[PDB]
């Protein structure tokens, strides 16, 4: 339809380039850090590139955290199995902090023999 | 900040392919992308074999 | 045939030359149709009467041309010189004569492969058979192997699933021996404790 | 511009973000729930507070359901994909599209301002008269937040059903899957809005519908009648997403494309007959329990041909592919989760074994199984697969073997014993109980602040 | 009648085919954006007073 | 018929006839006018206009005969 | 601001120089008032059918549609370069200019207020009207009407207009104005 | 028709952006309120939000506040009725006219 | 342009203002204080504490802290 919106337009050409005074190219923020640690580990995974091709995907210790460096050097049955435990252990840990000292009477002996009694009686 | 792109003729610029003539016919040359390390940085070596294969199907 | 036979669009005359259908409100000029019919003389009649286009006579010679040159197209032209061409058949002259646009394959512009690439095509297409031969005997093979071990799955839950059968089989012969013989049944023992 | 772009992708990405914005409040909830009954005696919610309590698992509920899992699998994904799918180049109803985001997010606001203003009282999720009826002004505006919840749904059902007009390709699965909730909601929604009015009217225009001599069974009828296809609405979209996974990350074909179909159309036409399975302990007929009862279970059928058409999807697929893909692991997992949530709703759907256990921590357990895990890791699993189509990052998500573990161990910790208390039994919507379920309660409890330590390791 | 002037179909949403006077009224409700803070602002002061929400520290000293 | 509709029995107050849980207030949400009235309570919003005109405060309506009055159907 | 703002005009030349179109009406070409024009020919003023004059001021609407088409360039007077291109229009207009803009910007919700409001008001006269008279007696006392049902339940049919004035006179009694009107006699 | 260069030299030397340096877990923690009370662009923001909203905000709490004390003292009529005994109280006269009507 | 070929490019090109996802997470921090402070506020509403002491509804020992 003649003067509609077009099905296809080519891009215009990118802005200039800018250049610092003494010739530098003028450099934009970047959100890709190089993270600063000792971990240099590379883990590479086959992945589905489509139905008929794969690619070889990397990925490097530099492109993450030092936490994620760390853990992901490991072997994942050494530190999944501790990681299991450890996370529990804090939950516990996190709920037990408010109720330190917390003493109910009737989880006393004297209580914990009166239900026994009515148990009895009750034939429960 | 009113700009109509189309011109008189109902046109807009179109680059066109990359044409070679050759052996009495006229061919055109595809864009191949550029090599995989200039835009992810890994060096296209020691690539892991993946065959062709047809798809999984369940027969019978 | 489309729209109850009202043409989405169509010719209307008027009679008097300074006639404007939207600024004037007078109540006696009567439009007219294409062919002059005017419009208190309904559809059902007027398409009835025979309407013949009448060219003037100093274009017959063309007409006759045009029949000589095209002789397919000669009783069509005859008809109109002899002003017994209705719209109908101006309409049946229009549509055998349109001819569909013609693609040639031969100037399409090809994708580059060289020479002995070209060489090779034989080759490809047996690899692609061999593989399409592998890929529909695998089929066969493979859903023979694991819809088979689906009855490994089978057995699997059927053996758990008797244990608990068994299980519940033997609380089944428990409950009907409390009433009767276990001294954890008691009788005439629970007193009402009263209101507190 | 934010608010005034009508691009159905960038829609959709606002979806998910609202869904987990708002989810931090459904979480937090959740977390005040189950820190309250890791023993008996009161933990974080006073004696003479106890509203509060009521108030917590009343929007629990209707956030998760309504705000949170609603808008991400039926708002989300569906609104970013869908018209590729469709190979479309946008969504019918542009205009609508934008409106639908907004509605959402205006009535959220709503809700959570009656909060911070309103008494805070609660009559679960459900709402039951007279208890709704006879509660304070907060009511009133959860009920505006409904409605208003409701219209947005209904606009954005007619929107989907307009790709048939246009879509210029074939109906996937997953495009079924749309297609079938849009249609359940059209027919769903109206009943709805009609039974809150009558809500409304009793509570604001003194009405006497749910005083004696009117029926208040009523009102479960009307609302179980969009309750339980609610439930098929968010579950649909859900497995419309894993058939896409399964395909595309094993590299094989959907086998039986027309009976998932076909099993997605008998799901929704069985889910809109079922209802009132969630009313056998009112009293009703025996030969109205028995027609419920029997059609309930027939629901297995369509589902389970589902389920292993799904499991031959995963079975023969090349080994030299890595598996260890998050995305993978949890449509896998959604199936060995499923199909635990729906074997326990088929011991539910036996009106004599509900009777012990309605109103129980087993109808819990049942439900989060299928929901707070099932369809949860379908949203993510979903994301997941689209993460280069949407492009978010800083997340360390799509390879990691310990976030799944993790959360995969520490969500079963929390409501499998949740099956046990049922045969206890601990009923539901209570915050005090007997000292000999504190064993049980306490390990749900410990698994639920686990799971939430889980979720910072993302970033 | 040119059809390679009308171009402003597709170039401009419809909602501002109206040029300056769909672009005013656009900005007039743009205006009543802070009066409607305010005013919705109090709505919510209304409620927590009326609730005594205000007491909740003098209630108890 | 509407106009000279006949006059009916008063109701006995039966077992589920005329509760409430709470005035009548949704027509006047501030001013609450005739509380104790149905929405379309003629006789009782009558009697209370004049109980507020009684205290100085003008209410319209209720006022005029039927048979003085222009299009009420009601003239013999 | 502009001398647009200024001087408002439709169609006249040296748009551009002028800064901005006042004016939404757009087409024209008629050869006579109330003729048959191009373009839609919809404004506040000076348009349609003239109800006073009996007279048409423009023709009927010629929509950009199937059924008709585009406007010549000699009767085009919304020029898109001037029309869009709202660079600082807000400093050409001036801010009376922008109050102007924002009424004019709502013809259509003031056209179907227009034609909405009229049905309205009439509903609303039924009510004003019904409100002024004295409310009819719904009730009598229960025991009453039973002990003298026929007259009552049936007095209506048989005979309206007796059944009109006893009425009548029972709401004189009901309300204590009986002294003070006099009924007319059936 | 633009006519634009394939390059342009800045006037100035200052490399002011680049890739992030390395962040810990808890860097948030510091970078975001240093945003907020040191940069402009983002403490001129939240004051222009706070202060319209607090200036429409006193007009309105203003006129409710009349309002919610006069509710409270009784209905309409409450009132209206209360200035009525106080005229009669003043005339000494049991039934004065409706306010708007002689004698 | 190219520019605007991605929809929200700044952040797919990874050059965004972090202020964004700050909001991003102080909106969702918010809505988590709304299940919070209403609880806090309740509490010492009908009772003057904050938050309850554990098992502080019931019978306690005498040397229980
Ligand atoms: C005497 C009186 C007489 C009678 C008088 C009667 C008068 C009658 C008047 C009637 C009309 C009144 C109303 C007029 C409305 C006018 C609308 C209009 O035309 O605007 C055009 C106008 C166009 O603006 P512009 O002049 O061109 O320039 C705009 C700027 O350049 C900015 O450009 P931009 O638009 O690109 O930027 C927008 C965007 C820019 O983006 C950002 O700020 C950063 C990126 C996002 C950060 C992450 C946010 C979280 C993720 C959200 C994901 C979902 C998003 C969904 C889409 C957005 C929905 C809002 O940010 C925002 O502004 C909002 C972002 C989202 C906020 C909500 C997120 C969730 C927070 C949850 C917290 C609690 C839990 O629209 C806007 O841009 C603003 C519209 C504002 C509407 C506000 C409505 C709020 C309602 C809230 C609830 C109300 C009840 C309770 C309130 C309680 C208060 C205490
Ligand atoms: C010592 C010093 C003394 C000094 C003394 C000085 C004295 C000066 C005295 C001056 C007296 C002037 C008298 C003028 C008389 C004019 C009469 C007239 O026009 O007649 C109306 C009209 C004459 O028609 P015409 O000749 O074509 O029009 C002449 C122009 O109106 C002529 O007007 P124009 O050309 O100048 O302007 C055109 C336009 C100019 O208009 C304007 O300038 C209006 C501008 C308004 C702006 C709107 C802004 C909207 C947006 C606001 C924003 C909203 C959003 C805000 C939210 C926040 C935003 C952030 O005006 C109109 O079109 C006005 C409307 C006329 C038609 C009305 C139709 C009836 C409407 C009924 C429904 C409404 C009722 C409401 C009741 C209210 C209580 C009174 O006659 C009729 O309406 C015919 C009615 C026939 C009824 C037949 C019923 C048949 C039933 C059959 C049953 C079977
Ligand atoms: C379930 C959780 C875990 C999930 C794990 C799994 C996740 C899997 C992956 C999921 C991925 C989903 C898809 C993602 C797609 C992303 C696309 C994207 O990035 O779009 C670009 C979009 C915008 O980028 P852009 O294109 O550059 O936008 C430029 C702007 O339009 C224009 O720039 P501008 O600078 O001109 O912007 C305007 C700016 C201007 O901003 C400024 O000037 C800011 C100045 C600083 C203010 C800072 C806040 C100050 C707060 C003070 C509080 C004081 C309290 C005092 C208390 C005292 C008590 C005594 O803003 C405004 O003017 C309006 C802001 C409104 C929004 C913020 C509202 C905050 C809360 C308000 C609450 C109010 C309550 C009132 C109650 C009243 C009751 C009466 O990105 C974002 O908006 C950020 C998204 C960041 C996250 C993306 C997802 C990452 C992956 C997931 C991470 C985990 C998240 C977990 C949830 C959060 C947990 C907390
Ligand atoms: C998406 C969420 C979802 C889904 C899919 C389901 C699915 C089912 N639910 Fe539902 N249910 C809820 C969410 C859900 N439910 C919620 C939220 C409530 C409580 C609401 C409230 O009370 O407040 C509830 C309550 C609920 C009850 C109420 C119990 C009570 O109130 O005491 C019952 C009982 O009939 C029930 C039954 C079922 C059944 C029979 C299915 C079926 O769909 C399950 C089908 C699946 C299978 C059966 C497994 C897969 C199939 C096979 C493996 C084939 C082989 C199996 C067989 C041959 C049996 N549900
Ligand atoms: C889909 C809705 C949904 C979801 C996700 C959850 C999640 C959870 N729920 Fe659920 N819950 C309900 C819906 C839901 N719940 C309903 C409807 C009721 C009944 C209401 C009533 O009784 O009236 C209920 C009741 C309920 C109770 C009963 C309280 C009672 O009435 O006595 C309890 C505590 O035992 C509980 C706990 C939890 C926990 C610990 C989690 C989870 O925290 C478990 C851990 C999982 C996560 C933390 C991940 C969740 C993440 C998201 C939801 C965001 C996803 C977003 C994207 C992927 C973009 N829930
Ligand atoms: C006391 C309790 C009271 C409760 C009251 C509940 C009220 C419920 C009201 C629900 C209204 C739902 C209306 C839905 C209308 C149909 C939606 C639809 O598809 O409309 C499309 C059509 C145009 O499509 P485009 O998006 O522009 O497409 C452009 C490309 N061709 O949209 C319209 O014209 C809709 C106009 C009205 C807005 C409807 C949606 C928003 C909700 C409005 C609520 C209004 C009442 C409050
Ligand atoms: C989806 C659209 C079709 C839905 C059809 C649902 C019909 C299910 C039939 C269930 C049935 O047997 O009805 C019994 C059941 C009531 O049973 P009892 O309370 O025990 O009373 C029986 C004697 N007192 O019936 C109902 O509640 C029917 C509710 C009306 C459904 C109307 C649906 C309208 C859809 C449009
Ligand atoms: C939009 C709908 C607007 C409806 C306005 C009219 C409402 C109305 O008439 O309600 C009264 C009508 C009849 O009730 P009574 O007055 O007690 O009947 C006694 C007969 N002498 O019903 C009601 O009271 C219900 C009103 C519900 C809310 C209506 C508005 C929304
Ligand atoms: C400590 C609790 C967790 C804090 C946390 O993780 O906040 C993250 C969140 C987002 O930060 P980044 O992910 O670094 O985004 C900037 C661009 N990369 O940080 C903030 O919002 C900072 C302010 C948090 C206030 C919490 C109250
Ligand atoms: O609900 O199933
Ligand atoms: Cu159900
Ligand atoms: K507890």
């Amino acid at each position: 339809r003649i003067g509609g919106p077009p099905v296809f337009m080519q891009f215009p050409p990118p802005p200039p380039k800018e250049y610092l005074a003494d010739g530098t190219p003028k450099t934009y923020p970047l959100h890709q850090p190089v993270f600063d640690h000792g971990y240099t580990w590379e883990h590479w995974y086959m992945t589905n590139a489509g139905v008929f091709h794969t690619v070889y995907y990397g990925e490097f210790a530099k492109d993450f955290p030092w936490r994620w460096g760390f853990v992901a050097e490991k072997p994942f049955w050494v530190g999944a199995p501790i990681l299991v435990l450890g996370v529990l252990c804090l939950g516990h840990i996190i709920q037990t902090m408010g109720q330190i000292g917390v003493r109910p009477k009737r989880y006393t002996p004297e209580w914990v023999e009166a239900t026994k009694e009515r148990e009895r009686a009750e034939n429960t | 900040h009113y700009h109509p792109p189309i011109d008189k003729k109902g046109q807009v610029y179109v680059k066109g392919p990359n044409t070679v003539i050759e052996r009495g016919q006229t061919w055109i040359k595809g864009y191949e992308l550029p090599s995989m390390e200039y835009t992810y940085g890994p060096k296209q070596e020691d690539i892991p074999f993946y065959p062709r294969v047809k798809l999984n199907v369940w027969g019978n | 045939a489309y729209n109850g036979g009202y043409p989405f669009h169509y010719v209307v005359q008027y009679d008097d030359p300074n006639y404007d259908c939207e600024a004037d409100f007078e109540f006696e000029e009567i439009p007219r149709d294409e062919f002059g019919v005017p419009a208190h003389i309904p559809p059902e009649l007027s398409t009835q009467i025979r309407h013949t286009y009448y060219v003037p006579p100093q274009y017959y010679p063309f007409l006759k041309k045009l029949g000589e040159d095209t002789p397919e197209l000669k009783p069509y032209t005859d008809k109109l010189i002899m002003g017994d061409m209705t719209y109908d058949d101006y309409e049946e002259m229009f549509y055998k004569f349109a001819k569909p646009l013609k693609i040639y394959r031969s100037r399409l512009p090809l994708p580059y492969r060289t020479d002995e690439e070209i060489s090779q095509e034989k080759y490809v297409n047996w690899c692609g058979r061999w593989y399409s031969y592998r890929q529909r005997l695998q089929g066969d093979y493979y859903s023979r192997h694991y819809f088979r071990d689906w009855l490994i799955g089978v057995m699997l839950g059927m053996y758990l699933g008797n244990l608990c059968v068994q299980q519940h089989r033997q609380y089944r012969v428990d409950m009907k021996l409390f009433y009767l013989e276990a001294p954890e049944h008691k009788i005439n023992w629970v007193k009402p404790r009263g209101d507190l | 511009f934010y608010i005034l772009v009508n691009n159905n992708k960038r829609i959709g990405i606002y979806y998910i973000k609202l869904s987990i914005i708002i989810g931090i409040l459904g979480i937090v909830l959740s977390y005040i729930i189950r820190v309250e009954l890791y023993n008996s005696g009161n933990r974080i919610i006073k004696y003479d507070n106890v509203n509060y309590y009521n108030m917590v698992i009343t929007l629990h509920g209707l956030l998760m359901i309504f705000y949170i899992i609603m808008p991400g699998l039926y708002g989300g994904i569906p609104l970013y994909i869908l018209p590729i799918l469709s190979v479309i180049t946008d969504i019918v109803l542009p205009r609508i599209n934008n409106i639908s985001i907004i509605i959402v997010l205006i009535s959220y606001i709503v809700v959570i301002n009656s909060i911070v203003i309103e008494y805070n009282i609660g009559t679960g999720w459900t709402l039951y008269p007279p208890l709704s009826i006879i509660g304070t002004v907060i009511v009133n505006m959860i009920l505006y937040g409904l409605i208003i919840i409701g219209i947005s749904s209904i606009i954005s059902a007619i929107n989907f059903m307009n790709i048939l007009i246009v879509i210029d390709g074939i109906i996937y699965v997953y495009i079924w899957s749309i297609i079938i909730t849009s249609v359940l909601l059209i027919i769903s929604l109206p009943i709805l809005n009609g039974i809150l009015l009558m809500i409304l009217s009793d509570i604001y225009f003194n009405s006497i519908y749910f005083i004696l001599n009117g029926d208040v069974v009523l009102y479960q009828h009307l609302f179980w009648y969009f309750g339980h296809p609610e439930v098929y609405i968010l579950i649909l979209p859900a497995f419309g997403i894993i058939s896409i996974i399964l395909s595309v990350l094993n590299n094989k074909i959907i086998f039986g494309m027309k009976s998932m179909i076909l099993a997605i159309i008998m799901i929704s036409i069985l889910g809109s007959i079922v209802w009132a399975h969630h009313i056998y302990t009112v009293g009703l007929e025996l030969d109205t329990k028995i027609y419920f009862n029997n059609l309930t279970l027939i629901i297995s059928i369509p589902t389970g041909n589902k389920i292993y058409n799904w499991i031959i999807l995963y079975i023969g697929s090349y080994n030299i592919l890595y598996n260890g893909y998050q995305s993978l692991i949890f449509s896998i997992m959604f199936i060995i989760i499923f199909i635990i949530g729906g074997i326990t709703g088929i011991i539910i759907s036996i009106d004599i074994i509900d009777i012990g256990l309605h109103d129980t921590y087993y109808i819990v357990s049942h439900f989060h199984y299928i929901l707070s895990i099932g369809a949860v890791i379908s949203l993510l699993a979903g994301i997941l697969l689209l993460k280069d189509i949407i492009g978010y990052y800083n997340v360390i998500i799509k390879i990691n073997k310990y976030f799944g573990l993790l959360l995969f161990i520490n969500i079963n910790i929390i409501f499998t014993p949740q099956f046990i208390i049922g045969f206890n039994v601990m009923p539901r919507r209570i915050l005090e109980y007997s000292d000999n379920i504190i064993v049980w309660n306490l390990i749900s409890s410990i698994g639920s602040i686990s799971t939430i330590l889980i979720l910072l390791s993302i970033f | 009648i040119d059809p390679t002037k009308n171009q402003w179909r597709w170039c401009v949403d419809p909602a501002w085919y109206g040029g300056m006077r769909d672009k005013a009224n656009m900005d007039m409700y743009r205006l009543m954006v802070y009066p409607f803070f305010g005013y919705a602002l109090l709505y919510l002061h209304s409620r927590f007073k009326q609730n005594d929400k205000y007491n909740v520290f003098a209630k108890w000293r | 018929h509407q106009g000279t509709k006949p006059p009916r029995p008063v109701s006995l107050e039966s077992r589920f006839m005329n509760q409430r849980r709470y005035d009548f207030t949704w027509m006047h949400p501030q001013d609450k006018f005739c509380s104790e009235c149905r929405p379309v309570e003629l006789e009782c919003k009558k009697m209370c206009f004049d109980r507020y005109r009684s205290m100085d405060y003008r209410m319209y309506g209720f006022q005029r005969p039927r048979i003085q009055t222009y299009y009420s159907f009601s003239t013999c | 601001g502009c001398e647009a703002v200024k001087n408002p005009l439709i169609g006249g030349p040296n748009q551009k120089a002028r800064g901005a179109i006042t004016s939404g009406f757009a087409g024209g070409g008629a050869k006579r008032l109330g003729g048959k024009g191009y373009g839609i020919m919809a404004d506040w003023c000076d348009h349609g059918y003239s109800f006073t004059k009996g007279q048409a001021i423009t023709g009927m609407p010629h929509w950009p549609l199937w059924c008709g088409g585009g406007v010549p360039d000699k009767f085009i007077k919304i020029d898109p370069d001037v029309h869009f291109n709202l660079q600082g229009y807000r400093e050409r207009i001036g801010w009376y200019g922008f109050f102007t803009a924002f009424l004019q910007a709502n013809y259509h919700a003031f056209v179907y207020f227009v034609r909405f409001i009229p049905i309205n008001i009439a509903i609303f006269w039924i009510y004003v009207n019904e409100r002024q008279r004295e409310p009819q007696e719904n009730v009598m006392d229960h025991e009453e009407f039973f002990r003298d049902f026929d007259s009552i339940y049936l007095g209506q049919v048989f005979d309206h207009h007796r059944f009109a004035e006893w009425l009548a006179r029972r709401r004189a009694v009901k309300w204590g104005y009986a002294d003070q009107i006099h009924i007319p006699p059936v | 028709g633009r006519e634009l260069p394939e390059y342009v030299v800045l006037p100035h030397n200052q490399q002011r952006y680049g890739r992030d340096k390395s962040y810990s877990y808890f860097t948030c923690l510091w970078h975001f309120p240093k945003m907020v009370f040191t940069e402009k662009w983002c403490y001129t923001n939240i004051m222009w939000f706070v202060f319209w909203t607090g200036f429409w905000f006193i007009p309105n709490y203003i006129w409710w506040e009349r309002r919610y004390a006069y509710q409270k003292a009784g209905f309409h009529w409450e009132h209206t009725n209360r200035k009525l005994q106080a005229r009669k109280e003043a005339l000494g006269m049991d039934k004065v006219p409706a306010s708007g009507m002689d004698w | 342009n190219l520019e605007d070929h991605f929809d929200l490019a700044e952040y797919m090109m990874k050059m965004h203002n972090p202020m964004s996802e700050y909001l991003y997470w102080i909106a969702g921090f918010v809505s988590g204080l709304h299940g919070i402070l209403p609880l806090l506020h309740s509490n010492y509403y009908f009772s003057g504490m904050f938050l309850p002491r554990d098992n502080d509804n019931t019978q306690l020992c005498d040397d229980s802290w």
